[PDB]
């Protein structure tokens, strides 16, 4: 679906997350070569609830979190 | 009200997953044609 602010990960710039259109941030990694996304995470009161503004990366590498601050006014890492 | 969350969230972890496993899927059914017939323009191949 239509993600809302994709971003990258660490470690890799394969494994790359962002909020999609269903609530949560959907990851594929680049270097399986997916077209569609690969694993949607759960896109219930854990992720965002409502509809979805941005997500990007948390930290160096050392915490490193997804951590996406969407339209249900909430930063889920 | 039982399991609409639940259960379409778990169809839909399932169903990313399973789109993912459709390109895959693909690629699966193609490694095994391949594998079965991979020797059309060979040069005379035995232990192969």
């Amino acid at each position: 679906s239509a993600v809302m602010s994709a971003t990258f990960a660490k470690f890799h710039p394969n494994l790359v997350v962002g909020g999609t259109y269903s609530g949560q941030i959907v990851l594929w990694d680049n270097r399986s070569n997916k077209r569609t996304p690969v694993q949607r995470t759960p896109l219930s009161a854990a992720a965002h609830t409502h509809p979805v503004y941005c997500v990007n990366v948390v930290g160096t590498q050392n915490a490193h979190n997804l951590i996406s601050i969407s339209t249900d006014g909430k930063i889920c890492s | 009200s039982y399991k609409l969350d639940p259960y379409v969230q778990r169809l839909a972890e399932t169903v990313f997953n399973f789109q993912e496993k459709v390109d895959d899927l693909l690629i699966i059914e193609e490694k095994i044609d391949l594998e079965v017939r991979s020797l059309e323009t060979c040069m005379y191949d035995h232990k192969t």
